[PDB]
């Protein structure tokens, strides 16, 4: 049973500094990159920060180099978050994200429930976007969500590195499609991805109850990774 | 005297199968295609090597995809490589390192392998928990396992030197259906193209075909003067082709029930340990103790080529389902990719 | 002795079985081997090498 | 190459996994490999076990407790195999009252392999093992099939038969159990990380499978030495012990072994030494001319075993007087072959 649990949230005033740690239990925590992804209040998925299985590579968002530290403890099977210098824009939900890379692998697969975070008062990146932000959806009916890069996601390997996740309301986000058109371990068959290069599709069919919630997509062509804003599917 | 009435009727039996095959021996292949192109310059090269193993390699196993292959190893382990790469994918720890055997599942999500230990070990690629894990110790050989080919992730068929074969469910760890008659250690079997039969080379000197639904043996094949090591099918499924320690391969076809070509020089003496055909069946490859693999033309006879890349015995090789490459296994540690 | 002669008459029954197969002729069976090799010559990268930008293990 | 963020994360991956299988082969390549070879019971995986005992810690309570129904099974198995013997060999019971207990044991031998041995059960094996019929007939083992540990487990059942029964650790070390397939276990011991494999049950032909080991440090070659009278099976070409010369013949001289120190154990001596006073040892060797004394009688068979040896001048073959069950005599002939080992490389 895979496991996933953050702590360490609280509110802080502007300035401090406050640690998150990550919990991980019942998969081989060491053989995953791990990623700390956060989520402002009625915001999007933004990433943070990354350590490589092995911890030999680290890459931070430019927001947050120089205030955050991610590190590991590999034995004690824990992921850890180290903030300083905390402004208003901290303010979100963070999420522990594990992430394997090998041929064929699937990364992004689990995510944490995440801990809050809250502050109190006082160019070269890649591109992604999601032009139309939210859809009324009938059960049954079929859907298709849109995705645009500012670079082609299409590499000269002939993998396209775009992912779509599903946010249900109240939980973390979930892995629906790896690498353009891989539908992921447990995701029904009814979800399928494509598109070329710079425009991605996500296609439902005979969309389901459990379907309701936000759409992102997000590239994994190069660091900083980013997501676009997502899409909304409403009932009617 | 009820021994001997037998013994002696199973000489007349033998005999009347050998008239019925020398009935339909109306030609032969080597005659039946003198007229074409011999096929020339086959000059392949080393097109990566694969690092890492620290003992003598045993087995290896193409992944259906033509890019990832498993390989198995005396030093206690079980690499899978991205070939294009050469990045490991996975290294899996064995329980037991006298390995003999390893085998891609066709749908990339097992593999297998086994040795002196018996037994056939399952190996589940796509765990939840990020690595490779043992699913299931097929126990119930009495000899080395010697060989494996999954039919699906449910079901497997293996060979041992215990002189049986057998077809298990895997989800239950069951032999449920076996195939006796071999009357010396199993060395090596193939899969037909559909799955429906299997062809399989023993210490006997013989090559059986079996039907694998039925689990008894369709045709017996004899010519060779020693062990059958080796053994794949041709790519139509209609024929096989053998290797052996009595220096020679040996191509065999079903419908008409005999031997139609033997593949072998004055000056090679040594063992064969492994044969693969190319995909259009017209190259054999095969594998030898003198450290060399020798290619050839499985119509004429003629030997079109050598691959000469390693410093001890080739141990095993397999051609790629597209047909792009050739892999050899060796006792010198190394993998080598050619085309 | 007893299982001499039970593995005696096993041997006697697998041969009984081969006798009776249909067999068809060597020049029947080495000509449709040819045609299909014949036939598949095109598509075999290492009877008919293809150019070096078509071959994974020359490209990148 | 301009790899792909993913691309580069795999190959990152990859020289992880490098550096841990070249650590890997750091250890592995410092191991001293041991081959246990020999004819089925020769004593094999009784010497495996001994290595947990002496160098493993093993064998605690807890886990001897494991091998009560393994004990019990073997008891079960060895009287009946006595039985079946008088019927064959025409013995009768020196009490008729008797004929009932073996018809008993029989129908007992219905119940499960658990912790079984009733206390009905167990009175109707102590009786027959009583009676002087079955005595004779148990004397006469050397015609039939019974396990060495019959008189140990049958002489103790008292002992055994006590619902409160904890298997000892030479209780354990008596147990017979057939298994398939390589048995292995590894310990340290004078700083020397050692691997000693049980090559066990293995029905196959040697010549395709014994070149995987080539480069072993050392063979232990087990010899039953109690196997010299064993009466000649239905069709059996030669009788046991010659069965085993043959066996070290082929491993002795074999060109995979040319490095590989050859070690003999001449084991069960503790059995031989009680047979060779009722049984000569012409019974295996009519060419025999010496005593019937068990240290005539074992210098020969060392003799015949290591005349097999073709290259005396370039090999040495090392022989020890075993009795595997015996923790004290197994510590201090592999503290023997350990420094051997120790002194040649
Ligand atoms: N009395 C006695 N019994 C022994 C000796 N060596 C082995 N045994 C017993 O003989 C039986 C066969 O031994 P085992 O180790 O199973 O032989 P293996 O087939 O070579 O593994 C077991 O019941 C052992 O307890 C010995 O030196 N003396």
């Amino acid at each position: 049973d895979v496991q996933l649990v953050e702590s360490g949230g609280g509110l802080v005033q502007p300035g401090g500094s406050r640690k998150l740690s990550c919990s991980a239990s019942g998969f081989a925590f060491s053989s995953f990159g791990m990623h700390w992804v956060r989520q402002a209040p009625e915001k999007g998925l933004e990433w943070v920060a990354y350590i490589s299985s092995g911890s030999g590579t680290i890459y931070y968002a430019d927001t947050v180099k120089g205030r955050f530290t991610i590190s590991r403890d590999d034995p004690k099977n824990t992921l850890f978050l180290q903030m300083t210098s905390l402004r208003s824009e901290d303010t979100a939900m963070y999420y522990c994200v594990r992430s394997i890379y090998y041929y064929g692998s699937s990364p992004f697969d689990f995510w944490g429930q995440g801990t809050t975070l809250t502050v109190s008062s006082g160019g070269s990146d890649i591109v992604m976007t999601q032009a139309t932000s939210s859809v009324p959806v009938t059960p049954g009916e079929s859907v298709s969500i849109s995705c645009r890069s500012s670079k082609s996601l299409l590499h000269s390997n002939g993998n396209t590195y775009l992912y779509w996740f599903l946010q249900r309301p109240g939980q973390s986000p979930q892995l629906l499609i790896y690498r353009m058109s891989n539908l992921a371990s447990g995701v029904p068959d009814r979800f399928s991805g494509s598109g070329s290069g710079t425009a991605f599709t996500l296609t439902i069919s005979r969309l389901e109850a459990e379907d309701v919630g936000v759409y992102y997509c997000m590239q994994h062509l190069e660091y900083p990774l980013t997501f676009g804003a997502g899409t909304k599917l409403e009932l009617k | 005297s009820e021994l001997d009435q037998l013994r002696q009727e199973a000489e007349q039996l033998k005999n009347q199968i050998r008239d019925a095959r020398k009935a339909c021996a109306d030609a032969t292949l080597s005659q039946i295609t003198n007229n074409i192109d011999p096929v020339g310059r086959i000059q392949m090269r080393t097109r990566r090597t694969l690092r890492g193993h620290l003992a003598k390699i045993y087995a290896m196993h193409w992944g259906t995809d033509s890019r990832l292959l498993v390989s198995a190893s005396q030093d206690g382990k079980l690499i899978i490589w991205d070939s294009y790469t050469t990045n490991k994918v996975h290294a899996i720890p064995l329980r037991s390192s006298w390995v003999m055997t390893c085998a891609y599942a066709p749908s990339g999500n097992y593999v297998a392998c086994g040795g002196l230990d018996n037994i056939c070990s399952i190996y589940n690629l796509k765990t939840r928990e990020g690595n490779v894990r043992v699913s299931r110790e097929l126990a119930g050989h009495t000899g080395y396992l010697s060989c494996c080919r999954f039919l699906d992730d449910n079901q497997i068929v293996t060979s041992s030197g215990d002189t049986t074969c057998a077809l298990w469910d895997i989800e239950t760890g069951q032999q449920t259906t076996t195939f006796t008659g071999h009357t010396g250690d199993v060395m090596s079997l193939s899969l037909a193209p559909d799955t429906r039969l299997f062809v399989s080379g023993a210490c006997d000197a013989s090559a059986k075909l079996w039907d694998v639904r039925e689990g008894m043996c369709r045709q017996t094949f004899t010519g060779h003067e020693s062990d059958i090591n080796a053994i794949c099918f041709f790519p139509n499924g209609n024929a096989f082709a053998t290797g052996s320690d009595d220096a020679t391969c040996r191509l065999f076809d079903l419908r008409a029930d005999q031997e139609l070509m033997t593949y072998s020089h004055d000056n090679i003496i040594c063992g064969i340990t492994s044969v693969s055909f190319s995909k259009s069946g017209r190259l054999l490859l095969a594998g030898y103790d003198d450290f060399n693999c020798n290619v050839w033309d499985a119509l004429k006879a003629d030997r079109a080529g050598v691959l000469a890349g390693h410093d001890n015995r080739v141990s095993c090789l397999g051609v790629t389902d597209d047909g792009m490459a050739v892999a050899t296994g060796s006792w010198d540690s190394f993998l080598k990719i050619w085309n | 002795n007893t299982a001499s002669i039970a593995q005696a008459r096993k041997l006697v029954e697998q041969l009984k079985m081969e006798a009776n197969i249909d067999r068809i002729k060597v020049s029947k069976a080495a000509a449709d081997l040819m045609a299909y090799c014949e036939a598949h010559a095109k598509e075999d990268p290492l009877l008919t090498p293809v150019p070096a930008s078509e071959n994974p293990f020359r490209e990148k | 190459c301009t790899l792909s963020a993913e691309d580069k994360a795999a190959v990152e991956r990859s020289k992880m996994i490098d550096r841990n299988l070249r650590e890997d082969g750091e250890k592995a390549a410092r191991e001293v490999k041991l081959l246990l070879l020999g004819a089925g019971e020769s004593g094999k995986s009784t010497i495996v076990k001994q290595m947990k005992i002496i160098h493993e810690a093993g064998y605690s309570e807890e886990e001897c407790k494991q091998y009560k129904a393994v004990v019990y099974s073997n008891t079960i198995q060895s009287i009946i195999a006595i039985i079946r013997a008088m019927g064959r060999l025409k013995i009768d019971f020196g009490d008729s009252a008797r004929a009932d207990d073996a018809r008993q044991l029989f129908v007992l031998a219905g119940a499960a392999e658990e912790g079984f041995m009733t206390a009905e059960l167990a009175g109707v094996i102590k009786r027959l093992w009583k009676d002087s019929g079955v005595q004779a007939c148990f004397n006469r083992s050397r015609e039939y099939q019974l396990n060495d540990s019959a008189a140990y487990y049958l002489n103790d059942l008292d002992r055994i038969a006590q619902p409160n029964y904890i298997p000892t650790q030479q209780d354990v070390l008596r147990t017979r159990v057939k298994t398939t397939g390589i048995v292995e276990t590894h310990f340290t011991f004078k700083d020397l990380h050692f691997k000693m494999f049980d090559v066990g049950g293995q029905r196959s032909e040697r010549k395709k499978w014994i070149h995987c080991f080539e480069g072993v440090t050392a063979i232990i070659f087990c010899v039953a030495l109690s196997d010299y009278d064993l009466v000649l099976a239905e069709d059996e070409e030669m009788n046991r012990m010659h069965e085993s010369m043959k066996l070290f013949d082929s491993i002795c001289n074999n060109k995979w072994f040319t490095d590989t120190s050859i070690i003999l154990f001449l084991n069960k001596k503790d059995l031989f030494e009680e047979k060779i006073k009722k049984s000569p040892l012409t019974i295996c060797y009519p060419e025999y001319a010496g005593s019937n004394t068990y240290e005539e009688a074992a210098a020969y068979i060392q003799c015949q075993f290591e005349d097999l040896n073709k290259r005396k001048d370039t090999k040495e073959i090392y022989t020890h007087f075993t009795c595997a069950t015996d923790t004290k005599n197994v510590q201090f002939v592999f503290d023997a072959v350990t420094d051997v080992i120790i002194k040649n490389n």
